[PDB]
RNA sequence: UUUGUAAAGUGCCUUCGAAGAGUCGAGUUGUUUGGGAAUGCAGCUCUAAGUGGGUGGUAAAUUCCAUCUAAAGCUAAAUAU
RNA sequence: UUGACCUCAAAUCAGGUAGGAGUACCCGCUGAACUUAAGCAUAUCAAUAAGCGGAGGAAAAGAAACCAACCGGGAUUGCCUUAGUAACGGCGAGUGAAGCGGCAAAAGCUCAAAUUUGAAAUCUGGUACCUUCGGUGCCCGAGUUGUAAUUUGGAGAGGGCAA
């Protein structure tokens, strides 16, 4: 089974701390009864339980960053979107709907009038 | 080599050909494709025709000039004799070649009596809105041949 | 309006003020966990008949110790686990690359009183 | 205005005043680097007209490029070939050396963007010219739609695909019945010309 | 030789976990063609170039 | 929300009407073209003009005509894969 | 003596960007020879393969210093034809386009050059706030060796008049 991610969301680091170091003991006296037996599965379903609290601890640990550098500028580079390295160069949206301020004119001027040829 | 009774052929194949032929396969495919265009901007241009008006026109050379021809666009000199002016013409669909001269009185009075049969004929929807669907006819060079 | 002197005939970089650095943000989100910890240190004992006979007979343990350690990382790592001074360490790198670190214990402490305590006998 | 007469200055060259600037820049330029920075521009109405609006982000690089014919490789001037093709010192270099210039400050500064390049001086050792970069990534010209047309992925490097005022030109590209081998450039409208067109009913 | 880097060493050890016979349970598992090993690499016959 | 005494367009008269140079063009040389007394590019050398200039596919002068504006720049779809 | 200016630097200064891969198609440079001429030195292969520099989902080209010489056409591209033609070529071997015409697709435009001078009205960065691909205030900086508005060859500007 080993824990569960919903289960530790809800713990705390120091918590979560304990958690870790009780389960990287259990590989420890996991990996010396291993040679004194012939086979051991169970020591699969602790490691994978060590993989999610050191997803669950780094989890915590990011979006929180993300919450001290929240709506300013310049935010790490790991925290900024990545997308590919094409859509993070030329420009944005704001930067490549500007228009000059006579064309802004000539646009609010002579829209494209829709039409039709009936009658 | 040069034999029996047989004409001076010219084949200009000494290069490497076989690198650049192109068969056309796609044929009937892309036509599929090009009427899926004038099907998908069909359902874009809000509805108004596909293409604009073009101009008579009378055609150059010797051989060619005893015909008459669908042009690019109307002069700057046969739409402000229509009544209207060059820009507010490109935006109605009348399309305009600001560049050509009128020297000859027939193609002026033809394109201006075209773009009179034009401008009666059409109905321009509001700028606000209430936008009566009028049913778009898809070729306007063929509805004014 | 007048001259400095100059008693060297050579001209080199004004001493100017190197600043520190101080980022707009930080180099990466989070500061990276301890990668080489004394769990991650010492791996398996080994028990081998001639590893299991030094522990026996030489006072000394014989550990599978990770690659990327030296010999201050397991003299701090077995005191971190088991608690029990550590004399000096011998660390070769086995023929299939997983090294191995023969840590002699002081004479306090008996290693097959903590070779059955760890469990490997 | 004043760029009219700083115009009809430029155009006088072998004048006093011109030969006695043309003198003292050559010396000046001569004494500093291959590719080095301009702080500004010395002929302000040329850059003006060829795209320098002066304000953050626009870059001048003065450059020098070694003066004469070609001289080809293949040591010892041995060619190995027929008779027709044994020439080594009279080659020409189709591109010009405006074209080598720009080429050069777009590889220097890369982040850059050269937009056209001018004529400022030369001896019979080396032609000097002024190029005239464009920042893509800065915010005053990322905006202002004037010019953020150069911002585009697809203008990366226009001094070394013959997009420039120069480029196009030694492309052989304009209209005509004088430019027909390159018109729409030439190598398209050498493989559409050799191309073996043919249908699905043969015609 | 005798002597040696540690690069070497290192390849030597890879070469020495590759050197062995299939498992012998994969002979029994479902949609199975591989029937030896087609790798073994002897010393007295290639020599593997490091 | 009514963004606004702002912007835009249309008609008549008067005074104007700025327009890209070591660049165009030319001699020679190499290369290329179907381009033929020199089609394009390029090296050097000479170097303009203003009711000007370029082109009008046999060099040249003289007198006209025609047709467009160089030496700065952006741009979908048809197209190739 | 202190303060500017200009030019040139230094910083693990603040924030950015470039390289490398893939290369079917594209943009350029550079560039052979086998071969063909029933030999071969111009030719031809071929403005090709190889080498190198640069891009994109297309690239390039593109709104005529064009074609024409007609009752004139109208940016570019591509297809069918012109056309194996006019022309080049030891006028040999061979090479070899373009205008017109039918069609596919059609979308046009932007700076420089004119004192806004009863008012750089323009732009960047930092800081604070927020309805945070951005907006507002304040503060430095760029910039008048000139950023904005108006105009760009087809028009257009300064005035005057009536809608």
């Amino acid at each position: 089974a080993g824990v569960k991610a919903y289960e530790l969301r809800t713990k705390s680091k120091e918590q979560l701390a304990s958690q870790l170091v009780d389960l990287k003991k259990e590989l420890a006296e996991l990996k010396v009864q291993k040679l004194s037996r012939p086979s051991l599965p169970k020591i699969k379903t602790v490691r994978k339980s060590i993989a999610c609290v050191l997803t669950v601890i780094n989890e915590q640990q990011r979006e929180a960053v993300r919450q001290l550098y929240k709506g300013k500028k310049y935010q790490p580079k790991d925290l900024r979107a990545k997308k590919t390295r094409a859509l993070r160069r030329a420009l944005t949206k704001f930067e490549a709907s500007q228009v000059t301020e006579k064309q802004r004119k000539k646009q609010i001027a002579f829209p494209q009038r829709k039409y039709a040829i009936k009658a | 080599a040069i034999s029996k009774n047989l004409p001076i052929l010219k084949n200009h194949f000494r290069k490497h050909w076989q690198e650049r032929v192109k068969v056309h396969f796609d044929q009937a495919g892309k036509k599929v494709s090009r009427r899926n265009a004038r099907a998908t901007r069909a359902a874009k241009i809000a509805p108004r025709p596909l293409d604009l008006l073009r101009p008579v026109v009378r055609a150059p050379t010797v051989k060619y000039n005893r015909k008459v021809r669908a042009g690019r666009g109307f002069t700057l000199a046969e739409v402000k004799a229509a009544g209207l002016t060059a820009a507010y013409a490109r935006t109605i669909g009348i399309a305009v070649d600001h560049r050509r001269q009128n020297r000859n009185q027939e193609i002026f009075d033809a394109n201006v009596q075209r773009l009179k049969e034009y401008q009666s004929k059409i109905i321009v929807f509001p700028r606000n809105g209430k936008a009566p669907e009028a049913e778009q006819v898809l070729s306007a060079a063929a509805t004014f041949p | 309006k007048a001259l400095k002197v100059r008693t060297s005939a050579t001209f080199r970089l004004p001493k100017t003020l190197k600043l520190a650095r101080a980022p707009k943000y930080a180099s990466k989100a989070v500061p990276h966990y301890n990668r080489l910890d004394s769990y991650k240190v010492i791996e398996q004992p080994i028990t081998s008949e001639t590893a299991m006979k030094k522990v026996e007979d030489g006072n000394i343990l014989v550990f599978q110790v990770s690659m990327k350690a030296n010999k201050y990382q397991i003299k701090k790592a077995v005191k971190e686990l088991y608690e029990v001074d550590v004399l000096k360490v011998n660390t070769l790198v086995r023929p299939n690359g997983t090294k191995k670190a023969y840590v002699r214990l002081t004479a306090d402490y008996d290693a097959l009183d903590i070779a059955n305590r760890i469990g490997y006998i | 205005g004043a760029y009219k007469y700083l115009e009809e200055l430029q155009r006088k060259k072998q004048s006093d005043v011109l030969r006695f600037l043309q003198r003292v820049r050559v010396w000046e330029y001569r004494q500093k680097n291959v590719i080095h920075r301009a702080a500004r521009p010395t002929r302000p109405d040329k850059a003006r007209r060829l795209g320098y609006k002066a304000k953050q982000g626009f870059v001048i690089y003065r450059v020098r490029v070694r003066r004469g014919n070609r001289k080809r490789p293949v040591p010892k001037g041995a060619t190995y070939g027929k008779p027709t093709n044994q020439g080594v010192n009279e080659l020409k270099y189709q591109r010009s050396l405006r074209a080598t210039a720009e080429e050069r400050v777009g590889r220097r500064a890369a982040n850059l963007r050269v937009l056209n390049s001018y004529w400022v001086n030369q001896d019979s050792t080396y032609k000097y010219f002024e190029v005239i970069l464009v920042d893509p990534q800065h915010k005053a010209i990322r905006r202002d739609a004037r010019y953020n047309w150069i911002c585009d992925p697809v203008h990366k490097h226009r001094e070394a695909r013959g997009l420039t005022a120069t480029g196009k030109k030694s492309r052989g590209i304009n209209k005509g019945h004088k430019f027909n081998n390159t018109k729409a450039g030439r190598r398209k409208t050498w493989k559409r010309q050799n191309t073996l067109s043919l249908w699905r009913y043969r015609k | 030789a005798a002597q040696k880097s540690f690069r070497i060493k290192q390849k030597m050890a890879k070469a020495k976990k590759q050197n062995r016979p299939l498992p012998q349970w994969i002979r029994l598992r479902t949609n199975n063609t591989i029937r030896y090993n087609a790798k073994r690499r002897n010393w007295r016959r290639t020599k593997m170039n490091i």
